[PDB]
RNA sequence: CCCGCAGAAGAAGCACCGGCUAACUCCGUGCCAGCAGCCGCGGUAAUACGGAGGGUGCAAGCGUUAAUCGGAAUUACUGGGCGUAAAGCGCACGCAGGCGGUUUGUUAAGUCAGAUGUGAAAUCCCCGGGCUCAACCUGGGAACUGCAUCUGAUACUGGCAA
RNA sequence: UAGCUAGUAGGUGGGGUAACGGCUCACCUAGGCGACGAUCCCUAGCUGGUCUGAGAGGAUGACCAGCCACACUGGAACUGA
C-alpha cells in the first residue's frame, strides 16, 4: 500500500498549505523511558479542506516549495 | 535521580582540569628561563630548594624545580621542562630535565643517571 | 566501465591477489562491487594454489565487463575441460 | 578439616592516664573446602595471641552453605553495614577472581570459581560478614522444591 | 633474549632444584642450597600473597627459559584456547622445541637443548628449525642431522636421560638420535609441583 | 495517588510475609487475579478468592515453609514511570532460573519459563525470587 | 634460501630495593646536602638522601613524560544519594509537561511474533592455511547486537467507546 | 544566547533548471520558526572502525576503505557526458 503517516494538525493558515504535528512514541537510548516527540511537516492541499485541531493522513511526494514535500491523502475525524 | 529528570537535563561528566598547563598534550616544553633562586619549603621539611621561573615558548611562565646536588642554570640558559610536582614548594609543579639543552647532568652520580642526566663512568 | 582485476594484498615480498569485480576509475585496492576468488603465486604444488568463482564471472562477463591480463589467464588455468 | 587462614591484623590503641595502650586484633576465616564457613575477630595484647583467640571463636561461629559442585547457585547480594558485595556463579573454568578479604572467605568455604566485586566501603571486617550474609542467604534447587512443594525438576527444566 | 648470568642463584632464591644447572652429575650438594639466596640468605622472608604468586611465575619462567613479554602472550593464548587457563598456559610451554629437545635427552640442560635447537643441529618433520620457541604440534619426529650426529656433547647428554623420568607425551629412539613428539602433555603426567593457579591470579589482575 | 495498582499488591505480599500474615486482602481486578494466578500455580501464594460483586476484595492467603516466608523477595520491574518491554531472547531469568519472571505476553499473562517456550516476550511485570 | 672460513671469538644494560610492591647491609651526611606517584624520609647509629656492595624486576630495550579508558557504584540507564557527612525550594496555587482507580467493545500507535530487504569490503571474534616459528599474512564461518518494510498475536500501555 | 525571520511562508501569472522547488521575478495572501532549545556564540570533517570496559557505557576518528569539502586568498564563468 501506499506508505501514508497520521497526524494531527497544528495551522491552517497560508492558503493550500498546511502544518501538521506527527506525534511518535519512541524510546529514550540510554534511560529507556518512553518519550513523545513530534515531528512538524508541512503538508500541501487543494483549497481550505481541514482546520486547526483534526487528524490527517499525509503521503510522502514530489517537493512543492521550499519545504513542504510530503502532500495530503485524506481526512479522518473532523475537527471537533 | 528519577529517570524522568535525567531525560530533561542529563548527567553532566565531571570534566578533570590537567594538573600541568603546558598545552596540546606536550611531553616536554623550552624555557628561556628567568630568576634562579632558593626557596623553602612548608612545613615538616625545612631546606633551602633550588628553583627557576620560565618563559615557556607557548606563553606561560612558570616555577619549575631544579633536581640533584647543584646546577648549571644561570640568568638566561635554555632548558626543557617536563610534568611533575614536587609536593613541598608551593606553587611549584614542573621539573627541569637534567642532561638537555643548556641544563647539564649532576656531578658525579653513579645509581640512577637517567633521572639526573649522566653517562657512564 | 565494470572490470575483473587483482588487488594486491599481503605482506612486502609475499604477495596475494585478490581477484576483484571494480569500477575503471576506482582504485586498485579501493572501491568494488563484490570480490570473486583470489590468487597467489607463491603457493607452489600443495593443497590450495588458486580459486576462481565462474558463476559469478557470467554474470559479469555476459553482461558487460573487460577482464584484465592476468584475470584473463586464470580463466584459461582454472580450464573449462582440464 | 582445618583450611583456616588469616584476612588482617590491625592495631589500635585505648588511651588512659598514663599515656596509650596498643593492642591487636585478627580477622580469621575457616572453613572444610565443602559448604562450612565461619569468620572469628579477636583481639589481644600481643599479635600472636589474638589470632589463636579469633581462630577459637571462628570454629565455633560456623555457617552451612549450599552450594553446587565447586560454585555458587545463584547471582547473590549480601550487604552489611557499608559493604554490598555482589558475587556471581560461574562456569567450571576460571579461579576464584575476588578481592582480598572477599576471597579468603569463598577459597576456604569451597568456592573454587566465581565473579565477585565489593562495592561500598572495603573495611575486612564488614565485607566478611557481608559475604556470609550473602552464603547463608543463598538457597538451592533442593531448599526451592521443598519451600514451594511442586517438584526438582519442574522448577529447573 | 636469555638469562646469561649465575644460573644456579635462580634455583637458591626458588629454593626447589629448576633443572638449571642439572648437568652431567644427578644432584648438586654444591651451592648452600634453599638457605642462601645472597647476602642476605637467613633473613626469613614474611612474604606476601602477591610475593608467592611472582614466585610461582619467576619458577615456571627460569625453569623453561622464558621472559616476561613472552610468558605473559602464553597467557594471552592460554585465556582464548578451549578448557582450562591453568592447564593451557603449562601445555603451551611444555610444547616449546627446546624444552622437548631438552625432554628427548638431547642436552644436559636446558640451555644446551636452546643452543642445540639454535645451531642448526635439530630438525623436525624434514625441515631444520632455529627458533626455541617454535610450537611444535601433535603427531611429530624431531631429530638431529647427519652433520651434526653423535657428536661429543649429544652422546654424554642421552645417557643422563636414563636417571630421568622420561616422559610418556613423547618417545625417544636412542640409537640413530631420532625423536618423535605424539600427543599434548596432560598436568597429571608432569611437574606435580609447580602450581598454575598462583600464575593465572597474577595476569588475571 | 495510588498510581500503580500492581506494586501496590506486591508490597501487600511482601509486608504480609514479613508480618507473618496469613491472609492478604486489597482491591481486586483482572490484572491482579492474573498475577496472583500465576503466583499460585508455581507456588508461593496458597490459594486465593475474588469475593464480591460491586465492590470486589481479592485476598489471597501466603505461603510459609519453616518459620521463614515463602517469597524471599518481589519487586516490580515494569513500573508506570518506566515501562520494560523485553523480546524472546533478551528476557530475564531470576535467580538463574529457579525464581520466575512474570511477564504480560500478548497470549496472556505468564512465567518467562512458559513465554520462552511457548514463542515470544512481553512487558515483564515482576521478579518473584 | 642451500653448503664452506675461523675461533667465545664481534655483541647488556637500567630501573628499582621504608610501606603500597617482587628485593639488605656498610660508609659519608647531619631538618644541611638531596628523594617525593600517595603516605611521607634528614635534627650525629637514615633500609627512603649520596656512594658502595648485595639483591630484585624487566630486558634490546628500560625507565620518565604526556595522552584516553579502567579501577571510580567518585554523574550511579544497568548501578549512588539528600534527619545530623555535600544535598528538601520558606510555604502555597497552578498552565505546559510526567504519571493516573475500575469494567466491556473496537482500532493496533507503542509492545510482541514471524516476512523480505539490508548493516559497503576491512578489521573483531571460531574451523582452516602460508610465512623455518611467531609477528604478519591470508580462506571460509559466524558476527555485523542494525535500520526500514508486509503479515498476524492483543496481555499490557496508549487512542476512541459507554 | 529567548526570541528570530521579508524572497521572509504559501498560492498563482510570468521566468529559469538535466529536473522538483523562492532556484528567480511580478503580484496576491501575512505568515514561518522557537522551550521536542529557534536565533546567536564557541568548537568540529563525517562514517566503517580504533581504544578501554564484564557489559552498559566513556574516549576517539592517526594508519586501510567509503562519503564530503578545499586547492596562494576572494570572486566569476567558460569548455564538456
Ligand atoms: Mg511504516
Ligand atoms: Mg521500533
Ligand atoms: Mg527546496
Ligand atoms: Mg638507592
Ligand atoms: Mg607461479
Ligand atoms: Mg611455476
Ligand atoms: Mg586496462
Ligand atoms: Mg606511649
Ligand atoms: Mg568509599
Ligand atoms: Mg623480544
Ligand atoms: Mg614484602
Ligand atoms: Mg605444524
Ligand atoms: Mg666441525
Ligand atoms: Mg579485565
Ligand atoms: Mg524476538
Ligand atoms: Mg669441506
Ligand atoms: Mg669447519
Ligand atoms: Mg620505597
Ligand atoms: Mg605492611
Ligand atoms: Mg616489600
Ligand atoms: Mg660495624
Ligand atoms: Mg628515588
Ligand atoms: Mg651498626
Ligand atoms: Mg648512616
Ligand atoms: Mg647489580
Ligand atoms: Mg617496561
Ligand atoms: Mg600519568
Ligand atoms: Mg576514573
Ligand atoms: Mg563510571
Ligand atoms: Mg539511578
Ligand atoms: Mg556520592
Ligand atoms: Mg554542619
Ligand atoms: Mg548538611
Ligand atoms: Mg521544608
Ligand atoms: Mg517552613
Ligand atoms: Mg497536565
Ligand atoms: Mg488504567
Ligand atoms: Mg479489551
Ligand atoms: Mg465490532
Ligand atoms: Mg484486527
Ligand atoms: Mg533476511
Ligand atoms: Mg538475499
Ligand atoms: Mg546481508
Ligand atoms: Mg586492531
Ligand atoms: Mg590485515
Ligand atoms: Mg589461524
Ligand atoms: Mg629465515
Ligand atoms: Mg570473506
Ligand atoms: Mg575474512
Ligand atoms: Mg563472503
Ligand atoms: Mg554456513
Ligand atoms: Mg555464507
Ligand atoms: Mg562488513
Ligand atoms: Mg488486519
Ligand atoms: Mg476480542
Ligand atoms: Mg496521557
Ligand atoms: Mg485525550
Ligand atoms: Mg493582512
Ligand atoms: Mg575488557
Ligand atoms: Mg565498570
Ligand atoms: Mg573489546
Ligand atoms: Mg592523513
Ligand atoms: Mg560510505
Ligand atoms: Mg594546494
Ligand atoms: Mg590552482
Ligand atoms: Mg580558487
Amino acid at each position: 500500500k501506499i506508505r501514508t503517516l497520521q497526524g494531527r494538525v497544528v495551522s491552517d493558515k497560508m492558503e493550500k498549505s498546511i502544518v501538521v504535528a506527527i506525534e511518535r512514541f519512541v524510546k529514550h537510548p540510554i534511560y529507556g523511558k518512553f518519550i513523545k516527540r513530534t515531528t512538524k511537516l508541512h503538508v500541501h492541499d487543494e483549497n481550505n479542506e481541514c482546520g486547526i485541531g483534526d487528524v490527517v493522513e499525509i503521503r510522502e511526494c514530489r517537493p512543492l516549495s521550499k519545504t513542504k514535500s510530503w502532500t495530503l491523502v485524506r481526512v479522518v475525524e473532523k475537527a471537533v | 535521580a528519577t529517570v524522568n529528570q535525567l531525560v530533561r537535563k542529563p548527567r553532566a561528566r565531571k570534566v578533570a582540569k590537567s594538573n600541568v598547563p603546558a598545552l596540546e598534550a606536550c611531553p616536554q616544553k623550552r624555557g628561556v628561563c628567568t630568576r634562579v633562586y632558593t626557596t623553602t619549603p612548608k612545613k615538616p621539611n625545612s631546606a633551602l630548594r633550588k628553583v627557576c621561573r620560565v618563559r615557556l615558548t607557548n606563553g606561560f611562565e612558570v616555577t619549575s624545580y631544579i633536581g640533584g646536588e647543584g646546577h648549571n642554570l644561570q640568568e638566561h640558559s635554555v632548558i626543557l621542562i617536563r610534568g611533575g610536582r614536587v609536593k613541598d614548594l608551593p606553587g611549584v609543579r614542573y621539573h627541569t630535565v637534567r642532561g638537555a639543552l643548556d641544563c647539564s647532568g649532576v656531578k658525579d652520580r653513579k645509581q640512577a643517571r637517567s633521572k639526573y642526566g649522566v653517562k657512564r663512568p | 566501465m565494470v572490470t575483473i582485476r587483482l588487488a594486491r594484498h599481503g605482506a612486502k615480498k609475499r604477495p596475494f591477489y585478490q581477484v576483484v569485480v571494480a569500477d575503471s576509475r576506482n582504485a586498485r585496492n579501493g572501491r568494488f562491487i563484490e570480490r570473486v576468488g583470489f590468487f597467489n603465486p607463491i603457493a607452489s604444488e600443495k593443497e590450495e594454489g588458486t580459486r576462481l568463482d565462474l558463476d559469478r564471472i557470467a554474470h559479469w562477463v555476459g553482461q558487460g565487463a573487460t577482464i584484465s591480463d592476468r584475470v584473463a589467464a586464470l580463466i584459461k588455468e582454472v580450464n573449462k575441460a582440464a | 578439616e582445618l583450611q583456616e587462614k588469616l584476612i588482617a591484623v590491625n592495631r589500635v590503641s585505648k588511651t588512659v592516664k598514663g599515656g596509650r595502650i596498643f593492642s591487636f586484633t585478627a580477622l580469621t576465616v575457616v572453613g572444610d573446602g565443602n559448604g562450612r564457613v565461619g569468620f572469628g575477630y579477636g583481639k589481644a595484647r600481643e599479635v600472636p595471641a589474638a589470632i589463636q583467640k579469633a581462630m577459637e571463636k571462628a570454629r565455633r561461629n560456623m555457617i552451612n552453605v549450599a552450594l553446587n559442585n565447586g560454585t555458587l547457585q545463584h547471582p547473590v547480594k549480601g550487604v552489611h553495614t557499608g559493604s554490598r558485595v555482589f558475587m556471581q556463579p560461574a562456569s567450571e573454568g576460571t579461579g576464584i577472581i575476588a578481592g582480598g578479604a572477599m576471597r579468603a572467605v569463598l577459597e576456604v568455604a569451597g568456592v573454587h570459581n566465581v565473579l565477585a566485586k565489593a562495592y561500598g566501603s572495603t573495611n575486612p571486617i564488614n565485607v566478611v560478614r557481608a559475604t556470609i550474609d550473602g552464603l547463608e542467604n543463598m538457597n538451592s534447587p533442593e531448599m526451592v522444591a521443598a519451600k514451594r512443594g511442586k517438584s526438582v525438576e519442574e522448577i529447573l527444566g | 633474549a636469555r638469562y646469561l648470568g649465575p644460573k644456579l642463584k635462580l634455583s637458591r632464591r626458588e629454593g626447589t632444584d629448576l633443572f638449571l644447572k642439572s648437568g652431567v652429575r644427578a644432584i648438586d650438594t654444591k651451592c648452600k642450597i634453599e638457605q642462601a639466596p645472597g647476602q642476605h640468605g637467613a633473613r626469613k622472608p614474611r612474604l606476601s600473597d602477591y610475593g608467592v604468586q611472582l614466585r610461582e611465575k619467576q619458577k615456571v619462567r627460569r625453569i623453561y627459559g622464558v621472559l616476561e613479554r613472552q610468558f605473559r602472550n602464553y597467557y594471552k593464548e592460554a585465556a582464548r584456547l578451549k578448557g582450562n587457563t591453568g592447564e593451557n598456559l603449562l601445555a603451551l610451554l611444555e610444547g616449546r622445541l627446546d624444552n622437548v629437545v631438552y625432554r628427548m635427552g638431547f642436552g644436559a640442560t636446558r640451555a644446551e637443548a636452546r643452543q642445540l635447537v639454535s645451531h642448526k643441529a635439530i630438525m623436525v618433520n624434514g625441515r631444520v628449525v632455529n627458533i626455541a620457541s617454535y610450537q611444535v604440534s601433535p603427531n611429530d619426529v624431531v631429530s638431529i642431522r647427519e652433520k651434526a650426529k653423535k657428536q661429543s656433547r649429544v652422546k654424554a647428554a642421552l645417557e643422563l636421560a636414563e636417571q630421568r623420568e622420561k616422559p610418556t607425551w613423547l618417545e625417544v629412539d636412542a640409537g640413530k638420535m631420532e625423536g618423535t613428539f605424539k600427543r599434548k602433555p596432560e598436568r597429571s603426567d608432569l611437574s606435580a609441583d609447580i602450581n598454575e593457579h598462583l600464575i593465572v591470579e597474577l595476569y588475571s589482575k | 495517588s495510588m498510581q500503580d495498582p500492581i506494586a501496590d499488591m506486591l508490597t501487600r505480599i511482601r509486608n504480609g510475609q514479613a508480618a507473618n500474615k496469613a491472609a492478604v486482602t486489597m482491591p481486586s481486578s483482572k490484572l491482579k487475579v492474573a498475577i496472583a494466578n500465576v503466583l499460585k500455580e508455581e507456588g508461593f501464594i496458597e490459594d486465593f478468592k475474588v469475593e464480591g460483586d460491586t465492590k470486589p476484595e481479592l485476598e489471597l492467603t501466603l505461603k510459609y515453609f519453616q518459620g521463614k516466608a515463602v517469597v524471599e523477595s518481589i519487586q516490580r520491574v515494569s513500573r508506570p514511570g518506566l515501562r520494560i518491554y523485553k523480546r524472546k531472547d533478551e528476557l530475564p531469568k531470576v535467580m538463574a532460573g529457579l525464581g520466575i519472571a512474570v511477564v504480560s505476553t500478548s497470549k496472556g499473562v505468564m512465567t518467562d519459563r512458559a513465554a520462552r517456550q511457548a514463542g515470544l516476550g512481553g512487558e515483564i511485570i515482576c521478579y518473584v525470587a
